[PDB]
DNA sequence: CTACCGATAAGCAGACGATCCTCTCGA
DNA sequence: TGCTTATCGGTAG
RNA sequence: UCGAGAGGA
């Protein structure tokens, strides 16, 4: 449908800013720091939830 | 093409703080570094470095050149330094032979070409180092 | 968990940090060694106000071993210079002098000198490796990374 | 930090201690030649880095298109035009903390806040 | 020199025609370098096959 | 792929000549300490000079390939992070037209 | 890719694909699923050689 | 049967070993190969009912 | 130009066509221009050194034939054009 | 003329390029979406070989459909010569 | 203090790797 | 994924 | 017949 092309345009929009607020987190050094896993290991798993979240 | 599967494995041993530092042809046994720079007339350990380290402001590269200096410090003259067997009979003839033909194959095989197959050798210990630190 | 405690979230913390294993090369920013022959003297301006106090076995050695730590590494997994420190003197004491700075302190480092009555400087990077590579800190060996699950 | 050598010979030096004086000298084994020591500290191992992270950063670092391009300002000099990368220190735990670079004043800042 | 060329011509001639034909960048002795996918025939079924 | 291609080798000796006569010293007489961005120049992953300015090298390196002075199946790259240059006319390289 | 700039952390740098199969996937997409499809048939080439001797 | 040379029988002898070894297995040691010219080795006893499609 | 000789007859110009026809290889004779020389030294043991310093065979030797490429540089193909390549039996 | 260039993997790595010689060049439904950009790309469909080529639309359809595809139009009748 | 009893490392090759089916091309 | 074979250092004779 | 390659669900 009509609208529903723009709603999943709109569902990858607020996506790609939920992953661009967590890359500049972690540019700031700030970052959750998940034990055991690295800084970056914890950012690829949280950005590809965010990714997948919009997805499903 | 000339074929030659020619092939140098410098390796950089120690993991604790053992760096001692490669394979030649046809040789079944592993040569340090700085015989091999010595063997090449380049008999003074500053010079020798100087070959590795090109910034001498960076101290990290010197502390692991540091134990591949000590390892080889009972050879110093290059007729010491070309000695070794490499094999028995008599040999400094037959190691000498391999440097200007087998060693290096690329860029020259000739003979006055000391100081162009060491910097090569200066060059590729560089970059295994380089990758040791993580760089 | 133990079965006494059904959900204690605290109870959890306690265990794995009981468990992972843990050692000097996890923690220290650096392993330095400096020359400095007066025990009651030290060329480190930083190192001045912890000797004093330490002051209150038999012949020293003029061979300083200094190592600097992580003030977020040491809190990250609960650990304090007091429990460091005694973790060294336990496996040696009488073969080695250890000192440690405060808790309290903005820079964190240990002095280790050799008590044995110079040719110490390549024979000393040999225990170098063996504080940071071999020496247990806590829990116990094999184990990595523990993760607490809900 | 930094490794002295002989002038006579261009050789390694092994740090030697005056038994009798107190006091660090710098020896060689190919010669007898000796110094006093410019630095107390001999040997240093750093596990944790924080070198090389602004690493290979030539003038003509404008040339380079594939590096990308900000609109942030210098704190001295506030140029506009700047060019920034990732840690150069390429390791497994490292973080994504930018290195902000200038083409027209040669002075570098961090985004760094903790 | 031309009444030996005659036999080593046909070494030659045959060095190229056995390599060519059968696929092995190598003597005929076999065995080495028995690479088989050098020589391979070419596919006529579709133009763009 | 339809617009890849492959190398055939061209002789790398007139380039060595032409990058002589820009600015080249010998390996075999180099100067570490008196060299500062010594921008080691490689041809075939072969060492052979160091030149002082690789900016305006470049520069005049990239058009002598477009005028045809140089055949532009041989490929070359300035690493300006590691200072080094590498120039290469090997046979078996794939090239695509941009 | 050449066509993407230096340290880019971004979704769609990274494979993300955006378009839907009726849109048409951009050259950018089509390349990182072309990655994803030609390590799917090496993982089945291979783990069916295993299975064999698996069984036997 | 013959004047006996002694060591020039032992080198005889050694082939008659390598003969009757080489037929029952042509595999077969660390250096030793054996073929029939034109260059290809012979098929050995253990080689002909050897597992997967030989014999058993 | 490829050409192969057969029995009892002058070298045939050998075609694309009539290879792939005849069942025969496409390959390209090839000629050098040795040089014959000697080169003698009278000379007995010590001294020795120097020689100071001392055949034209028929027009070019043959040293054997190379399978040549369909299309490449030294083939007729190459020259040849639509019009004249349905003549040779050859698709365009 | 130096209006083409042929670049090489190893050359590829100091170079930006611009997919879309339109959208890539001002500063600005049909499908989805520094300016230092040294070359500029041919056209995307350049990317595919031979086979690939032949299938139409392959960006619409799953990626092992057109591995599957790739091969398989190897398999095919038709005429392949003339002669 | 020496002879013996077992400890861990040095040195160090082995032979296996889907089931069936189609077809050509030599030497 | 095994095996093979020296070297080692240790208790008691 | 042996050996090599190609292709199939």
């Amino acid at each position: 449908d009509g609208p529903t092309m723009r709603e999943i345009t709109e569902t990858i929009a607020e996506a790609k800013k939920k992953v661009l607020d967590v890359t500049k987190e972690a540019q700031a050094n700030l970052l959750t720091a998940k034990h055991g896993m690295t800084l970056r290991e914890s950012f690829e798993d949280n950005v590809v939830r965010f990714l997948n979240e919009a997805r499903d | 093409k000339g074929r030659f599967i020619s092939t140098l494995q410098v390796k950089l041993y120690g993991r604790s703080s053992a760096r001692t530092i490669a394979t030649l042809p046809y040789i079944k046994q592993d040569i340090p570094i700085v015989i091999i720079f010595r063997a090449l007339g380049i008999i003074p350990d500053g010079e020798i470095l100087e070959h590795i380290c090109y910034d001498v402001n960076d101290w990290q590269m010197l502390e692991m050149l540091k134990p591949c200096v000590e390892d080889g410090f009972v050879i110093q003259d290059r007729e010491t330094a070309l000695d070794f067997i490499g094999r028995l009979g008599i040999r400094i003839q037959y190691a000498k032979d391999i440097l200007q033909k087998e060693f290096l194959p690329h860029i020259t095989q000739l003979e006055g070409f000391e100081s162009r197959k060491a910097f090569f050798l200066g060059y590729m210990i560089n970059r295994l180092l380089l990758c040791a630190l993580d760089r | 968990l133990e079965p006494g405690h059904a959900a204690d979230q605290e109870q959890a913390k306690l265990i794995r940090s009981a468990i992972e294993h843990t050692t000097l090369k996890s923690v220290t920013i650096a392993s330095e060694i400096y020359y400095d022959p007066d025990p009651r003297s030290t060329v480190i301006p930083e190192d001045e106000e912890i000797i004093q106090l330490h002051f209150s076995f038999d012949q020293q050695s003029p061979w300083l071993l200094r190592l600097e730590l992580d003030r977020a590494a040491m809190n990250d997994k609960d650990l304090t210079m007091g429990q460091v420190g005694e973790r060294i003197k336990q496996t040696f004491k009488n073969d080695l002098f250890v000192i440690w700075s405060e808790d309290n302190d903005e820079k964190l480092i240990i002095r280790c000198r050799v008590v044995r009555p110079a040719e110490e400087d390549h024979m000393l990077k040999k225990i170098e490796n063996t504080m940071l590579e071999n020496i247990t800190l806590r829990g116990v060996e094999n184990i990595e990374r523990v993760v607490m699950m809900k | 930090t930094t490794f002295r050598f002989c002038r006579d010979c261009n050789n390694m030096l092994y740090p030697r201690e005056d038994k009798e004086n107190n006091r660090l000298l710098f020896e060689c084994r190919t010669c007898s030649y000796v110094e006093e020591a410019g630095s107390p500290l001999v040997y240093r191992h750093e596990l944790i880095t924080n070198i090389g992270e602004t690493a290979g950063v030539v003038q003509d670092i404008g040339s380079d298109p594939t590096l990308p391009r900000s609109d942030r300002e210098c704190p001295k000099c506030h140029s506009r035009e700047n060019v920034f990368f990732q840690s150069q220190q390429r390791r497994k735990d490292t973080s994504m903390v930018l290195f902000f670079v200038c083409l027209s004043c040669s002075h570098i800042f961090t985004s760094d806040q903790k | 020199f031309n009444m030996k060329l005659a036999i080593n011509a046909k070494t030659i001639t045959s060095g190229l025609k056995y390599a060519l034909a059968t696929g092995n960048w190598g003597e005929q002795k076999k065995a080495m370098s028995s690479r088989a996918g050098v020589s391979q025939v070419l596919n006529r079924y579709t133009y763009s096959s | 792929s339809l617009m890849s291609c492959i190398s055939v080798g061209t002789d790398p000796m007139p380039i060595i000549t032409f990058l002589s006569e820009w600015g080249m010293e010998p390996l075999e007489d180099y100067v570490p300490h008196q060299s500062p961005d010594a921008t080691r120049v490689f041809v075939n992953g072969v060492w052979h000079g160091v030149h002082r300015n690789p900016a305006r090298l470049m520069e005049t390196l990239r058009t002598l390939r477009r005028k045809g002075d140089i055949n532009p199946e041989v490929s070359m790259i300035r690493d300006i992070r590691e200072k080094e240059l590498k120039i290469f006319t090997d046979a078996g390289r794939v090239y695509r037209p941009l | 890719l050449p066509h993407f700039s230096k340290d880019d952390y971004s979704p769609e740098s990274k494979g993300f694909v955006e378009n839907s199969y009726l849109r048409g996937l951009t050259p950018q997409e089509f390349f990182f699923h072309a990655m994803g499809g030609r390590e799917g048939l090496i993982d089945t080439a291979v783990k069916t050689a295993e299975t064999g001797y698996i069984q036997r | 049967h013959n004047g006996a040379p002694h060591h020039a029988i032992e080198e005889a002898e050694s082939l008659l070993q390598f003969h009757v070894a080489t037929y029952m297995d042509n595999d077969i040691a660390g250096q030793p190969q054996a073929l029939q010219k034109s260059g290809r080795p012979v098929k050995s006893i253990r080689a002909r009912l050897k597992g997967k499609e030989g014999r058993i | 130009k490829p050409m192969v000789n057969e029995s009892d007859g002058v070298t045939h110009a050998l075609y694309p066509q009539e290879a792939r026809l005849r069942n025969l290889t496409y390959s390209s004779g090839l000629f050098v221009d040795v040089k014959k020389r000697t080169y003698e030294a009278i000379d007995v043991p010590g001294r020795e050194l120097k020689y100071e310093l001392i055949d034209s065979e028929s027009g070019k030797v043959f040293i054997g034939r190379l399978p040549i490429m369909l299309r490449s540089k030294n083939c007729y193909l190459s020259e040849a054009t639509e019009s004249d390549l349905y003549k040779l039996k050859e698709c365009p | 003329e130096g209006l083409v260039e042929y670049i090489d993997a190893e050359e590829e790595e100091s170079i930006l390029i611009a997919m879309q010689p339109e959208d890539l060049e001002p500063a600005e439904a049909k499908r989805i979406r520094a300016t230092t950009f040294t070359h500029c790309e041919i056209h995307p469909s350049m990317i595919l070989g031979v086979a690939a080529s032949i299938i139409p639309f392959p960006d619409h359809n799953q990626s092992p459909r057109n591995t599957y595809q790739s091969a398989m139009g190897k398999q095919a009748m038709g005429v392949f010569l003339t002669n």
